[PDB]
């Protein structure tokens, strides 16, 4: 929860605005309250016994998801260390044979055991992710869809842009019986019906949301107490195919789940060919935070880097055109006089030669192509070489390196800005620490006691758990504003100390 | 009470009700309310 | 003191004491603090370079062995990539230090069925290892200065 | 330098009013004061 809080603070400070700051804070509080529910569920305390064992196993996997992920990295590293001993020979231990070459002889059985363990651990990692992290994804998706339905009328008054795939995919879940499975508001359908039932039509709203108006009345009329047996056939009947399809679409369109699926696919391929286990060594980027930041330095300006590579390609193409038109004679790369190997007798070969050799050469294409001394085009060709060296070897590679360095600087600046914003300004009211510090340790006291965001989250948890009939006046006030999604109760540019400055002094 | 009764009119005319502040001849800041035409608003909202 | 004592065993051990300039001179101390400010990041970058070179070694060992003969003599071939450990050592030792990457050392691919695959191999090696990663190290040092 | 120029423009627009030049700190005394001031009171679009 502390890591989530730090990430949320970084996000709001770096990217968020002031107008939506409190809304994002409340969204973070709702997500955290769900994460605490999931953590509480997974916390450690023949069909019935099988179900109990399944629940225990899934809870264990959810608890040890990160440990399983580190074990996967360790197993991949061990497998690759063993792979380092492979040798290729013509004779078995015309086709070439690959085989381990070690004196002990324990490596090959060890290699097989480690590969099987790695595949098992990858499968367990996928299951643990599905049981631990996917629920928050579904919760956030359902919450956003519910808010858009109720307050924006996304499928009632408006329609999806038809370029946003999320909105189009969300049409599947609207009429499903189990729409708010993870989201707390199980009455969102009726709230939407009441809000938009008059203008857009109650029957049409019911058709859109898969609602039964007679059932709406009968449920309030009297209670219903079904007691289905916990049988496999009953479970299969209870499955909601459309909702499951929507959920699977959401999951498969998730980056982390996709990464884990690719991990498992590569682990399976490793049994086809052991060297496919080398791909799993790329998991260090995701695992180690330091490497993640180092690679974020590169990926910060990835678009600019790719555009720079394209510009380099275009410039090399222009140089290739000039060389093909004028400097063909200098591109013979065969020492033998009888057989000349002319790289620039055709445009495609000349372009490949340039892009492949001149760019990689320290001094440019002139390091490779023939010396121009004593030639009628000597000055033209030395200008050609010098311009190639300066524009391609010097400036463009300098552009790439400068992009990387600027990415480093920008990321450091972002972190420093977040730290300074949190140290000098209050998160809730936004008043600067200079005003508070008039009193000794004023800012510290204000941010630890008066305006603690942790205290605000604890208030929401307290308001949800407390019975409504027991709510005090202020508690009922804040509760109504939370239910109406109005964030005016949050103090903005004001505080108790500023309100009662003269009296308090 | 009048404003609450006129919410619908105010909501309808919100896009077309422009307000600015100027330093008037009285040497005090004054608020001026004028009409923004739909064509003017659309032209201003054009991407170029 | 231990190195000074060892210097009497072998006079050349006194060369280690020349490292004392870093501790003595404040300017050199700051210059070296520029390097040590991001030492953890530099070490992680070196590890990432090792892993990337290992992946390139795996690909070369599986597909591009024929190009790794480093013996001019026809009778005696010196194949650097007939075993994974030798191929990895050859890569890490020669390709990283080469100005243009591993392709500067390994045989020319012209007129080969894998010519395009191997030129992509060489270009990607040059860009990811020689250009980007060394650029990452230099940028770390410059950011430490700043 | 180019990145600094872009960041300076963004910060200047976010922290200071384009027309009157008063800082957002004064306006934010009222809830969403700067936002209301720059969207309604002193909109350059409204001036045009
Ligand atoms: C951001 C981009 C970075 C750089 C882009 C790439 C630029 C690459 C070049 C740099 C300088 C190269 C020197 C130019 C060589 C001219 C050779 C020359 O003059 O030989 C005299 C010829 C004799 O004709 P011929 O009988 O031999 O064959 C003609 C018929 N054929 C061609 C098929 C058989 O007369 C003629 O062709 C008359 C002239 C023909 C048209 C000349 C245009 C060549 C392009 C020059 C680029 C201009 C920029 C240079 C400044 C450096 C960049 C800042
Ligand atoms: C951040 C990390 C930076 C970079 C990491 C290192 C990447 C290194 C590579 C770059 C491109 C190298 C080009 C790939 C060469 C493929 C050769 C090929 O296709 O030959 C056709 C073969 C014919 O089989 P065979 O009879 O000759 O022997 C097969 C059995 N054996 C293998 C033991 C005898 O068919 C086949 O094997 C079917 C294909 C086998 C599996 C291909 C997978 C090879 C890996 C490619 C890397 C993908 C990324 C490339 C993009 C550049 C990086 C951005
Ligand atoms: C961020 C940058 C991402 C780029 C990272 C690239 C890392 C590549 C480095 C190492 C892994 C590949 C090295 C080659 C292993 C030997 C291959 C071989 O040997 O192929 C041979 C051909 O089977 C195949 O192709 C299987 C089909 C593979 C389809 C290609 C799957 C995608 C390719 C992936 C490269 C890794 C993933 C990279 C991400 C790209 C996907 C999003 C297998 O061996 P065999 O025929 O002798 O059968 C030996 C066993 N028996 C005796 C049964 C007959
Ligand atoms: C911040 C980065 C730190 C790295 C800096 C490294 C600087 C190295 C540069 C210069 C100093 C060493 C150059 C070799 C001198 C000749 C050696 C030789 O000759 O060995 C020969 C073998 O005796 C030994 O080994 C003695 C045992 C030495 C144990 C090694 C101690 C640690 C090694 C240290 C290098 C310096 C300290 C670096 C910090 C690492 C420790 C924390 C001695 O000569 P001899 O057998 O002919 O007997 C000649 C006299 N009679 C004729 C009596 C028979
Ligand atoms: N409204 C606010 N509520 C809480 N802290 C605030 C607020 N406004 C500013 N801050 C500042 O945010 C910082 C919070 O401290 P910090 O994040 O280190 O807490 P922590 O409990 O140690 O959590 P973590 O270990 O996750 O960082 C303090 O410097 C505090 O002054
Ligand atoms: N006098 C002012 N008039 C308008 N905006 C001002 C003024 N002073 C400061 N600003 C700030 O300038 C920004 C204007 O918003 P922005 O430029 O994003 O508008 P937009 O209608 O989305 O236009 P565009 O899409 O072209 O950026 C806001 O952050 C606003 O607070
Ligand atoms: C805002 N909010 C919640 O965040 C919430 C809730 N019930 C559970 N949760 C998590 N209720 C009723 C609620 O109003
Ligand atoms: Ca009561
Ligand atoms: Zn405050
Ligand atoms: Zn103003």
């Amino acid at each position: 929860v502390k890591e989530s809080k730090r990430q949320f603070i970084f996000d709001v400070v770096n990217e968020g605005g002031e107008s939506e700051k409190m809304e994002m804070f409340v969204s973070f509080c709702e997500d955290t309250i769900f994460e605490m529910q999931i953590a509480a569920q997974i916390s450690e305390p023949f069909w019935g016994e099988l179900e109990v064992q399944r629940v225990k196993f899934l809870n264990y996997l959810s608890r040890n998801f990160y440990t399983l992920r580190f074990l996967a990295l360790f197993l991949a590293f061990a497998i690759n260390f063993i792979l380092l001993f492979y040798k290729v020979s013509d004779s078995p231990p015309n086709m070439v044979y690959y085989f381990l070459e070690e004196s002990t002889g324990y490596m090959e059985p060890a290699l097989r055991c480690l590969s099987l363990l790695h595949t098992l651990v990858a499968f367990l990692c996928i299951i643990g992710y599905n049981c631990l992290k996917v629920p928050l994804v579904i919760f956030k998706r359902e919450k956003e869809l519910a808010r858009k339905l109720e307050f924006d009328g996304l499928y009632i008054t408006e329609q999806p842009e038809d370029d946003d795939v999320k909105g189009q995919w969300d049409r599947l879940v609207l009429n499903t019986p189990s729409f708010p499975s993870n989201y707390w508001d199980k009455f969102v359908k009726r709230k939407v019906l009441d809000k938009h039932g008059d203008i857009f039509g109650r029957e049409r709203i019911a058709e859109l949301l898969g609602m039964d108006l007679a059932s709406l009345e009968i449920t309030a009329h009297n209670e219903r107490k079904p007691d289905p047996p916990p049988g496999l056939l009953t479970w299969i009947m209870s499955i909601d195919v459309k909702y499951q399809i929507w959920k699977f679409g959401v999951i498969f369109t998730d980056n982390s789940f996709l990464y884990l699926g690719w991990y498992m696919v590569m682990s399976l391929l490793g049994h086809y060919n052991n060297f496919f286990f080398a791909a799993h060594l790329l998991d260090i980027a995701m695992g180690v935070k330091t490497l993640r930041t180092i690679l974020s330095s590169v990926t910060h300006n990835g678009k600019q880097l790719v555009m720079t590579v394209g510009l380099l390609a275009v410039v090399v193409y222009l140089y290739t055109v000039v060389a093909f038109n004028f400097f063909r004679k200098f591109y013979n790369k065969s020492e033998d006089e009888d057989e000349p190997d002319m790289k620039c007798d055709d445009m495609m070969t000349c372009y490949l030669f340039h892009m492949y050799v001149g760019v990689r050469a320290g001094g440019g294409i002139g390091d490779e192509i023939e010396d121009p001394a004593g030639d009628e085009y000597e000055l033209y060709r030395v200008v050609f070489d010098i311009t190639f060296f300066f524009f391609v070897i010097v400036i463009l590679l300098a552009i790439i390196q400068g992009l990387i360095i600027d990415a480093f600087g920008e990321l450091r600046d972002q972190q420093e800005q977040v730290k300074e914003d949190m140290e000098t300004k209050c998160f809730i009211c936004g008043i600067g620490s200079d005003y508070f510090d008039t009193t000794p340790h004023g800012f510290e006291t204000h941010t630890l006691e008066e305006h603690n965001l942790a205290n605000y989250m604890f208030f929401l948890m307290y308001l949800i758990n407390k019975d409504e009939t027991e709510h005090t006046g202020q508690e009922s006030y804040v509760w109504k504003m939370y239910q109406e999604r109005c964030w005016d109760f949050f103090p903005a540019g004001d505080c108790f100390r500023k309100q009662y400055e003269d009296q308090l002094s | 009470n009048f404003l609450e009764l006129a919410e619908s009119i105010l909501e309808y005319f919100r896009p077309y009700l422009g307000r600015i502040e100027i330093m008037g001849a009285s040497r005090r800041i004054e608020r001026i309310y004028f009409e923004i035409s739909e064509t003017n608003r659309a032209q201003w909202e054009m991407p170029q």
